[PDB]
């Protein structure tokens, strides 16, 4: 909606990053829940702790139906490893904390009722004529364009004063890069233990009759797939996290300077603002030029005088 | 599409028990897709012990399904289908004459005049007995009124459509209780089943039990009941439509009640629609009638003359 | 949405609980069309080895579905329709008067006219001048007038409310005789008898019924939630029947306003006002001042000075 | 929609946590209608009171299939306990309860009535542009302000009088904590109870011929990973919850004070108000002091009285 | 868009009949991955007992999906597949005469010319037989239909776009009622297959039963009855375009019925636009052939006249 | 919303033939998810490389569960992994698609640019001044001459710049070698689809057979559903290059105003380049009215006219 100006290219990919995480955490999930499964047999040689590996005639072990389910059952519990068995869950974690971490700021009300009203004076001053005017009137436009500038001086002497949201907004990006960095950790070094055929020797003799048996996981090599897939979209987050971040600390983002805008334009005496105005004019930059550009009459006093003699112009 | 002033309390209630019927005959589906299914034991010949078939899993399965296509009766099996069609097919005429492009274009005329015309505070004037913007927007409505007369009283397809669809709902309801009912106690939970597929398993007589029969009786009693509830309300709605003559509306009432008496005698189409409206609310019916009259367009140019002069 | 001012406290506590309850009874039947089942062993007499009964597994499921469909009982079988049913009833018979057309235009007409008084200034000055806003205000005064003389001839709405709660509370009564008179029959384990020696061999066997015990919690809070629907249309009857809801005082707002020829109304013009007063005294009190005489006269005072 | 400026930064944790316990309860509930189950397997040698533990070959147990999903039911009945059966619903039960609570005085008629006046007087005066011209005429905006002047007025006389907000909000904040005690007691000492090798002795000898079977609960590990989860959840809303009855009863909110106002701005006969209008001021200032301070204009007999003076020079 | 003005009823028919198809077909297509299944039973060579067969349950498993591959045909495995396609390509060819762009150009502003001709009150009062603002948009409103006249009476491209659409529909509904009432009763419950698995099982014939047998015939009759009855409104479309000669139309009625008769003889698409409009409405017809007559153009010049003297 | 009118024809097509890929693809994986497996029987015979071919029936004394990891263990191993992972790769085609696709309308630079294209459009076309000027108030004139100077800000702040000419082109260039090796993988990986997969995974120490011999369900109408994954690729590929050559067979970074300065009054409106240029050859390929309708406010003869007109109706 009008938070979409809010939001740079970094913003937008890592939200769709997470959409498409989100619905690879809900597939895995799904098959997790219904499909996961462990079909084990036992193994009648043993020679070691693993399970040993020695016309033709099927194989009889006595087991029924439920020995067999047991089986699969506590082979599942005992010898399957974590991972393998809570993949889709970590990654539905996961991606819940980076949506929080991307919508922090947007939710936390300190933060968003500066944002909501930044984007809608924004909004109103890009739409004002008044701007278009000044940049090449009506009594009823030159009062409002009056009372837009009374309250963009406003907003400016409520708004610069805390530097809250470039905190917050810090904050969010540390958070998430060291979550990729943790992600990047434990998932890469935990990736190997997804496999096919996994060994039990869960101790159920007294039970079923056998000590060893050798298990195949169905879903091993589609949740290695997916994970791996995982991995790859979490590479690509951490990149882009890696670039916010070098971004925010290339350049002081609390401190905002017209110097360009006023060089374009005929006003020099466009004022420097800081903080919060300043951060919220950069994400601005990063989004489009114009809107900051538009934003920057409201700021300078000679647009104010020209106002002023407009107004006593159509007064009389 | 503020349709509801023209649909009555029997309409909508018939629209409403439509919709239940809706409901249980998807609800009856859903069922007879997910677990109809018959089990069917062989009739063997003559400390208790179970009795050895000699037949595997899906020998049983195989008679199972041959005695669920053979020994099954279609009634026990195909009821939330046609509960499905007979469903659609009352509720596509419930909204059918005011679906067809021409009787649907003439009720959106109506309505929107008649919206205006209750919106219209010369109504209120001249009940109770301006502006010269009002008295152009009256004399642009009073002209809509005067070309719509000519519109829709020449014809009269919108009542021959309501009598259809009517007639066509009285004869589904009549049907539907007619072979229903004789179908009720025929639906049995055991059913001897004679597949003569000895050849293959080895017994000839097979003794099944339908799962889905109890519960498909107690949704065909309570269908059977729902229907007879909106064929009920059907042949009121019968008796209403050969009741009052509806080709013609006397205003009779309507220019004794107001202090204007030169409203016409609205028929054919135009009169089933204020009908309609009567039979939901008459205030909708004095406006009209008080926008019919030739003595408030007297007043109303008397006034612009007034105004202009 | 605009129709929430006419439901008071009660109405609403009445529609989250039904709401609550059909929640209960599609839970209910999901687990009874999907996952009910009677899990049944024949009785053989009526280290370790296992007892052979030498019945195939297609027996065992006759033998199931038969001892499910003849010997268990029939609130076990049947508890979320007959649920889904009431809670059926019950949303009914709720927003029954909203969907009758008679009644359903006179709430129509009583809304749009209380958020028309409400949102004219004329109300603020009264309490305390464009021509459109002069116009508009003597338009609101002429069709207040109208819907006063046009409903308070007729009482069907208070007729409908006050059978529509007599059947929501012997609905009630109902449920809470019936539901509890049939709750103990819900257990696990039920002995069946069915004589189908001659298919299988075996006469009785002993049945057990998975979802008996998550049927009769599902049940128990049915029944509380019935309680406390039934206690709250117990207060709304008190209130219906405390006070003669045909007739509407207007001593304390004319007492308290400046006006104080405020009349009477009656019929279903004081049930709407009782209703009003019940959800907020404020948009009654602000629609009082359309109904005095005295205010139609300042109001063409103002005019007539604004004609001059 | 607008009820977002009457919900502060605790309200909407609350909303987000509940939300995401609400989620865990249906996953939960899922999971228990899909595959909640157990897989018993008699044990012929028992030596103690409970299952004693005793090429190779599989132990015959003689039992159909039909007899082991019996044995399976009559144990998940009998001997399985009640809260890893009923863990869900409990959840469920307790989300719907934290729910209601919080949206109590949105849906209580009297309570919804006064938010619902006070939000649209609120975003009334916040677009107001009297109070741009106060803090730094038109007659039809003259007008609308003094009809503006009326309704704060007769707001004030209406609201203040009554306490019922107050009071209801701190009941539904005294049930939350009481609930999340209750909650983190019973659930914390009922957590042990979920474990995958549960043994039972359900006397079914004359039906299947064993008395003891060692069961297996499929669930039991994710059940309990889940009991886990929603321990914390209900820990981080137990302290969200106590701060705000500390926040609740550390000032008297029903006597709200603009102290600030009258010591900055020019008008300076702002009066103090009381009960529930002060109130929802305090929890306006908490999600924004910014519409409380463009608020505050009305409430003053200056800025009343300089509004008066303009339309009588505007009128003639 | 308000495309029914040149919509016939015939046509919204159609739509609905193909809206009722692709139902029928997405219901046969849900059943067939839940009812397909196949069970076999192998032919075994010549106090009653069962027959061991002595095939584990995988060996029937296999059997079953080896004979679902083998001895079904394909009309009984991909049937609703192929009705899916037959009803999205009649829904595609549903409004091709007007989905092509230029003639939905000429379509929306001839509809848009009409709805100016019905709001115009200069109809009205031609009807009976003004401000000068009112006046001027008539002048307007006369040159604008005097260019669609010039712009599109000359070619017959609608026309002959209607007539392709129809006959496309034809030879559809042709082709499907040949090829699809070949299959009727080639559809059976049984089939017998030697799928040659005797080195896996032991047995060379296997007799089988489909399980969505009976249920996919009776939705293929339902399927065909539709689709004749799509065929018998397309008939009826031929019939309707050949009996009138839809090149030309005159508007004699309604030059005696009106005081005006210089309305000329409207041929090519102008004139079936315009029977298709008196299909729907003939009022529709009339009130823009009043605006046809030169008598109407010489009135309103006179008008005019006194407007400016 | 009004971003309709920036997708021609072949746009709208791309975007149904993803969608129908889309509903394969669902289709696809609701398959692979409930119903598919294998059914594997072992041979006794095994003579030959294969099952060799060789009453009553045959005994291979084998448990449920062994046959089902027997099962598991063919479909894991001695399956191509294309009948296994076929609506999965359709699914990550589709989403690559439809990001590419629709790259620009989310990248904010490109998103911006044609935000306010899209609203300047709207704004002129709706303007009674371009009808005036085809065939008033001096509000009105005022208004025109706002938009007039819109016009000159959007022309001086988007003509230098190139990014939407290029991401389209990378856009179009990005489809076009997905398509290609689409068409090359699947193609080549077609014939694996299989009904009968005979499978020789040595698991003799828990089953006792060496080869079985499977069957896949799925197979036949895993390769219906290829068939017409390949077609539909086809149809894209065929549309992506079109669009290519569209591009490519003359220059769009220059727009040329011939057709239009000789069609009306006006002939001192001046070539637009680079974004601009784009934009309105995009909207020529969906409609040369919104073009004509815009084209009045590039030429300075129509302010000077309008400037007349507000002088002659001020006075
Ligand atoms: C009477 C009121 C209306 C009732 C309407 C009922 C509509 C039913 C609609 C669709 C269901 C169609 C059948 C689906 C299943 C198909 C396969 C089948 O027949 O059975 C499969 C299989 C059989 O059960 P088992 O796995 O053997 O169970 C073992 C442990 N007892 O089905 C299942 O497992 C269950 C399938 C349905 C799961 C539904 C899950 C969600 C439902 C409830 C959980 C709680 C939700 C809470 C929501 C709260 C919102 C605020
Ligand atoms: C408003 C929306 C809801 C409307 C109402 C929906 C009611 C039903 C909802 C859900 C139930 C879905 C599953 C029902 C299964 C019932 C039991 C059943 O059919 O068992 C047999 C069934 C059929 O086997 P065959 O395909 O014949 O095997 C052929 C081998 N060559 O068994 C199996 O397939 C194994 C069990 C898995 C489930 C089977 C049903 C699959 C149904 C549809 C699959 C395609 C869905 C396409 C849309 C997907 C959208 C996400
Ligand atoms: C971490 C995030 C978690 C999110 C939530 C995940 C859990 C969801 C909760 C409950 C699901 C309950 C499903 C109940 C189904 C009926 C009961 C049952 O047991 O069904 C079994 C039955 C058959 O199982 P098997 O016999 O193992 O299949 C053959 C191979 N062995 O299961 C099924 O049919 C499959 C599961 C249900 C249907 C799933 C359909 C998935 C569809 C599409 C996914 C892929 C395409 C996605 C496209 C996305 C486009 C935007």
């Amino acid at each position: 909606p009008a938070y979409r100006i809010l939001k740079p290219w970094w913003d937008v990919f890592t939200d769709y990053i997470s959409i498409v995480m989100l619905m690879i955490a809900v597939f895995g999930g799904t098959l997790q829940v219904t499909q996961d499964k462990m079909i084990c047999l036992p193994c009648k040689w043993v020679t070691k702790d693993s399970c040993n590996d020695s016309g033709p005639t099927g194989i009889k072990y006595d087991l029924d139906r439920h020995q067999y389910n047991y089986v699969d059952a506590v082979c599942y519990e005992n010898r399957l490893h974590w991972f393998a068995k809570y993949f889709p869950y970590l990654v539905l974690l996961h991606t819940l904390i980076f949506l929080a971490c991307s919508n922090f700021w947007f939710k936390f009300p300190r933060t968003s009722s500066k944002l909501e009203h930044f984007v809608s004076i924004l909004l109103k001053c890009f739409d004002s004529p008044w701007t278009t005017r000044a940049l090449s009137l009506d009594k009823k436009e030159g009062e409002q364009a009056k009372a837009l500038f009374e309250k963009v001086k406003k907003f400016r002497t409520h708004v610069e004063e805390g530097d809250i949201v470039y905190r917050l907004y810090m904050r969010q990006t540390i958070i998430k890069v060291i979550k990729f960095a943790l992600i990047i950790c434990y998932t890469v070094y935990y990736v190997h233990n997804i496999k096919f055929d996994v060994d039990c020797t869960v101790d159920i003799e007294s039970l079923t009759g056998y000590r060893t048996y050798r298990c195949a996981h169905p879903l091993a090599t589609l949740f290695k797939i997916l994970a791996s897939f995982y991995i790859s979209l979490v590479i690509f987050y951490g990149l882009i996290c890696m670039y916010t971040l070098w971004w925010m600390l290339r350049r002081s983002l609390k401190k905002y300077s017209f110097e360009s805008i006023r060089e374009e334009s005929s006003y020099s005496d466009i004022p420097d603002v800081k903080n919060d105005f300043a951060f919220m004019l950069h994400l601005i930059d990063q989004y489009d030029p114009l809107y900051s550009k538009r934003f920057a009459v409201f700021l300078s006093e000679v647009s104010e005088n020209k106002l002023r003699q407009l107004n006593l112009n159509n007064e009389w | 599409p503020t349709y509801r002033i023209l649909k009555p309390w029997w309409d909508v209630f018939m629209d409403y028990l439509a919709v239940v019927m809706l409901m249980v005959a998807i609800f009856a589906g859903t069922m007879q897709l997910t677990k109809d299914q018959v089990v069917c034991l062989p009739v063997l010949p003559s400390d208790p012990t179970g009795r050895k078939t000699n037949l595997d899993f899906q020998q049983y399965v195989f008679i199972n399904q041959m005695c669920y296509h053979l020994a099954l009766p279609w009634y026990s099996k195909y009821f939330p289908y046609l509960a499905l069609i007979h469903t659609i097919i009352l509720m596509v005429s419930s909204n059918f004459w005011f679906k067809y492009p021409k009787t649907c274009s003439k009720v959106e005329h109506f309505v929107s005049i008649l919206g205006k015309c209750f919106e219209s505070p010369w109504t209120t004037k001249a009940l109770s007995e301006l502006d010269k913007k009002d008295g152009e927007q009256a004399k642009a409505l009073f002209e809509k009124v005067r070309k719509f007369r000519a519109h829709v009283e020449d014809s009269d397809l919108i009542y021959k459509l309501y009598v259809v669809q009517t007639l066509i709902k009285t004869a589904k309801f009549i049907f539907i209780l007619c072979y229903t009912a004789n179908f009720v106690n025929a639906i049995s939970f055991e059913h001897v089943c004679k597949p003569k597929v000895e050849h293959l398993t080895g017994y000839e007589v097979f003794e099944c039990t339908h799962n889905m029969a109890y519960m498909l009786k107690k949704l065909l009693i309570s269908y059977i009941s729902i229907i007879c509830v909106y064929g009920f309300i059907c042949l009121y709605t019968l008796f209403w439509l050969f009741r009052i003559p509806l080709k013609e509306y006397s205003f009779e009432k309507v220019r004794e009640e107001s202090s204007f008496s030169d409203i016409p005698d609205v028929k054919n189409d135009f009169a089933f629609l204020l009908h309609m409206v009567d039979q939901y609310d008459q205030l909708y019916s004095k406006r009209f009638g008080v926008f019919l009259s030739e003595v408030s367009e007297n007043k109303l140019r008397e006034i612009s003359l007034n105004h202009e002069w």
